C-alpha cells in the first residue's frame, strides 16, 4: 500500500548517502576541519583514527558539557560527589520529554568537561567503569573513613559495606579495593565471600 | 565549503523519506531491522548521535535511547532477586510490563540493540549468548571464558552440577569448583544441599517465576 | 490473600547458604515469610516441633524442609528483631508477634490521645474487642501482644497495668 | 611451636594482592613452615600430604591455603635454601629446618 513507496526508495536513499561516505574518507590525507566533525556528526560516520588524530570530538559536545555542568551538581552532592555514568545518563534522560542523550554523546561531552575547566571530571576506573565527579571529591580522600568503618565492624563484604554507608554496590567496590592497593585493608577470600579487614599484616 | 554543498542536499531528502514513512518504523519490528542493517554496510550509524540527522528526522535516537533508561531500570528493580543476570525473555516481558497502553512496540531485537549502546557507557552491561536466546549481564564481572561456558551449560536445567560440570567439559573437579566458587560470590547462584544425586547450584537468573517487581522500584 | 514468595518455591531457599550477602538476604526473606504466614493463620503461639511440621518451613511438593539448625537460626533472627519471645525456659515453645509490640503500644496510644480519653481507664477486653475501637489495628489483638504492647507502653511512661472491676486493666497517661 | 596471631587471621589464608603486603605474608609463611617441622619432626613431603596438615589447614576457624597457593610459598622456601624437589615431574618435595 504505502510499504513498496519504502523498501525502494529506502534502498536509493543509501545511495545518496554513499556518496557523502565514499568522497570523504579521501578528505582525510594531508575552524580547520572542525565544520568537518560537525559534517561527520551529522552523517554518523564516526573516524576515531582521523577526527581524534586532528580536532578532538565536536562544539555540539562542548555546548553539552556546560550544561551537564549545571545539570548535575546537586545530584552529584546528593550521592557523595560520585556517579557511575549509567547512573548520570539515566538521571540526564529520563528528566527529558524528547531530545534524549545517546550514550556517545554523554560520553564525548564528559571526556572534554576537563579541559574546559568545568567543576566536575570524568574519571575510568582500572575496572572499566567510568564514573563522575566533582572538582572537590578525591576517593583516595575517602580511604580513611572507608577503613574507619572496616575497623568499627571487625570486617566486611562490599555489599555490607555500600548498605552501612548508604552507597552503590559499584562504588563501594572500588573504594575498598583502592583502600587495598594503598594497604590500608587486606582480603579474606573464601566461600563466605569476599571479606576486607584491617591490614594487620602492616602493624603488628 | 567543497563538502558541505552535498550535505544539505542530503537533508531535504531524508525529511520527505521521513514523512511519508514516519509510522512505518515505529509501527513493525520487520521494517527497522532492514532500514538498520543497510546503515552498517554504508558505514553510517543512525543510532551514534541525536545530532545525527536520522535520529533528528526519523525518531530511531529517543525511541533507543530511551529504551537503554527502561533496560537500566528494570535490571536494577531485579538485580536483587537475581545477581545482575537476566534472560532477554525476563527483560523484554518487564519493559513491556512498563511501557502502558504502548506494551507491544518493543521487540527482542530492539532490546539488544540496545544493550550494544549501552557499552558505551563502559563496564557494565553484557550479552552472553546461550543455547537459543541471551542473556543480559548488568553489573561487572571479570572475562573468565570459563563462567561464560557454566552460564551455557546452566541453561538447559536452571542449574549446574560439579559431576556435570566435569562430564559435559572435560574438566578438572578444582575448576568446576572454582567457577562454583565465583557463581555464589557474585550472588548468581544459590547452592542446594537437598538435591538427587549431590549438590546442585540454580541460578535465579533462570527459574520461571512471573511475578511482581515493587518495592525496589526506587532504583 | 496472602501470596507465597518467589523464594518459597525455589529448592536453594530451603538451605542455609554459605555466601554471606546471599544469607542475609534469605533469612530476610524467611523472617518476613513466617511474620506474615502467621499473621494470615492468626497464630500468635507456636512449638519449634510444631513448627517444624508447618508447610511454613516444608514444600512438599518441591521436595525440600528448611533444617531445625537453620530455623533455630531464623527463629533467633526474629526473637532479636523483637517478634518473637520464648515463653518456656528452656527454648522450645515461643510467642510469635507479626507487628511489634512498639509500634502496637504507638498505635494504641495515638488512638486514645485523639479520643478525648486521654486520662483514663480500660479494661483489656475494651481495647481489642470494644465498639469504640472496631475500625483500628488492634482489634482483635491477642491478649498476649496486648500485654507486651502495654508493657512496654509501662516501661516507657505512658501507661499502668492494674485490676479494674472484676478483671485486667490499663490506666494511660 | 606456639600458633603465630596469623594463624588465627583469616587473611592470611588468602594470598594478598598487595605487594607490601603479600611479603609480609609470604614472610610470615615461611617462618611458620620451618617453625612447625620440630613438632611433627618429619622434615619432607608432598602437595596432598601438607593439604590436610594442620600448618596449612584451620578447622576450628575456616579456609586453607589453596594448592595453588602452596606452590608460591613453597618456592620461596626453596630459593631460601630449606628445600630442593626430588623429582623432575613437579610433585614431592624436601623440606629441610
Amino acid at each position: 500500500k504505502n510499504i513498496s513507496e519504502a523498501f525502494e526508495d529506502l534502498s536509493k536513499l543509501m545511495i545518496k548517502a554513499k556518496e557523502m561516505v565514499e568522497l570523504s574518507k579521501s578528505i582525510a590525507n594531508k575552524d580547520e576541519t572542525i565544520r568537518f566533525k560537525s559534517y561527520l556528526l551529522s552523517m554518523g560516520i564516526a573516524n576515531p583514527v582521523t577526527r581524534e588524530t586532528y580536532g578532538s570530538g565536536t562544539q555540539y559536545h562542548m555546548q553539552l558539557a556546560k550544561q551537564l555542568a549545571g545539570i548535575l551538581q546537586v545530584p552529584l552532592e546528593e550521592r557523595g560527589g560520585i556517579m557511575s555514568l549509567t547512573e548520570v545518563y539515566c538521571l540526564v534522560n529520563r528528566a527529558r520529554g524528547m531530545e534524549l542523550l545517546s550514550p556517545e554523546d554523554l560520553v564525548n561531552a564528559c571526556k572534554m568537561l576537563e579541559a574546559l575547566k568545568l567543576p566536575l571530571r570524568l574519571r575510568v576506573f582500572d575496572s572499566g567503569v567510568m564514573v563522575i565527579e566533582l572538582q572537590s571529591h578525591k576517593e583516595e580522600e575517602m580511604v580513611a573513613s572507608a577503613l574507619e568503618t572496616v575497623s568499627e565492624k571487625g570486617s566486611l563484604t562490599s555489599e555490607e559495606f555500600a548498605k552501612l554507608v548508604g552507597m552503590s554496590v559499584l562504588l563501594a567496590k572500588e573504594r575498598l579495593l583502592l583502600a587495598e592497593k594503598m594497604g590500608h585493608l587486606c582480603r579474606d577470600d573464601s566461600v563466605e565471600g569476599l571479606r576486607f579487614y584491617p591490614n594487620l599484616f602492616m602493624t603488628q | 565549503a567543497q563538502m558541505s554543498k552535498q550535505l544539505d542536499m542530503f537533508k531535504t531528502n531524508l525529511e520527505e523519506f521521513a514523512s511519508k514513512h514516519k509510522q512505518e518504523i515505529r509501527k513493525n519490528p520487520e521494517f527497522r531491522v532492514q532500514f538498520q542493517d543497510m546503515c552498517a554496510t554504508i558505514g553510517v550509524d543512525p543510532l551514534a548521535s541525536g545530532k545525527g540527522f536520522w535520529s533528528e528526522m526519523l525518531g530511531v535516537g529517543d525511541f533507543y535511547y530511551e529504551l537503554g533508561v527502561q533496560i537500566i531500570e528494570v535490571c536494577l528493580a531485579l538485580k536483587h532477586r537475581n545477581g545482575g543476570l537476566i534472560t532477554l525473555e525476563e527483560l523484554h516481558q518487564q519493559v513491556l510490563k512498563g511501557r502502558g497502553k504502548f506494551a507491544q512496540d518493543v521487540s527482542q531485537d530492539d532490546l539488544i540493540r540496545a544493550i550494544k549502546k549501552l557499552k558505551a557507557l563502559g563496564t557494565g552491561f553484557g550479552i552472553i549468548p546461550v543455547g537459543g536466546t541471551y542473556l543480559i549481564q548488568s553489573v561487572p564481572a571479570e572475562l573468565n571464558m570459563d563462567h561464560t561456558v557454566v552460564l551455557q551449560l546452566a541453561e538447559k536445567n536452571g542449574y549446574v552440577t560439579v559431576s556435570e560440570i566435569k562430564a559435559s567439559l572435560k574438566w578438572e573437579t578444582e575448576r568446576a569448583r572454582q567457577v562454583l566458587e565465583h557463581l555464589l560470590k557474585e550472588g548468581l547462584a544459590w547452592l542446594d544441599l537437598q538435591a538427587p544425586g549431590e549438590a546442585h547450584y540454580w541460578l535465579p537468573a533462570l527459574f520461571t517465576d512471573l511475578y511482581s517487581q515493587e518495592i525496589t522500584a526506587e532504583e | 490473600s496472602f501470596e507465597w514468595p518467589w523464594q518459597y518455591r525455589f529448592p536453594p531457599f530451603f538451605t542455609l547458604q554459605p555466601n554471606v550477602d546471599t544469607r542475609q538476604k534469605q533469612l530476610a526473606a524467611w523472617c518476613s515469610l513466617v511474620l506474615s504466614f502467621c499473621r494470615l493463620h492468626k497464630q500468635s503461639s507456636m512449638t519449634v516441633m510444631e513448627a517444624q511440621e508447618s508447610p511454613l518451613f516444608n514444600n512438599v511438593k518441591l521436595q525440600r524442609k528448611l533444617p531445625v539448625e537453620s530455623i533455630q537460626i531464623v527463629l533467633e533472627e526474629l526473637r532479636k528483631k523483637g517478634n518473637l519471645e520464648w515463653l518456656d525456659k528452656s527454648k522450645s515453645s515461643f510467642l510469635i508477634m507479626w507487628r511489634r509490640p512498639e509500634e502496637w503500644g504507638k498505635l494504641i496510644y495515638q488512638w486514645v490521645s485523639r479520643s478525648g480519653q486521654n486520662n483514663s481507664v480500660f479494661t483489656l477486653y475494651e481495647l481489642t474487642n470494644g465498639e469504640d475501637t472496631e475500625d483500628e489495628e488492634f482489634h482483635g489483638l491477642d491478649e498476649a501482644t496486648l500485654l507486651r504492647a502495654l508493657q512496654a507502653l509501662q516501661q516507657e511512661h505512658k501507661a499502668e497495668i492494674i485490676t479494674v472491676s472484676d478483671g485486667r486493666g490499663v490506666k494511660f497517661f
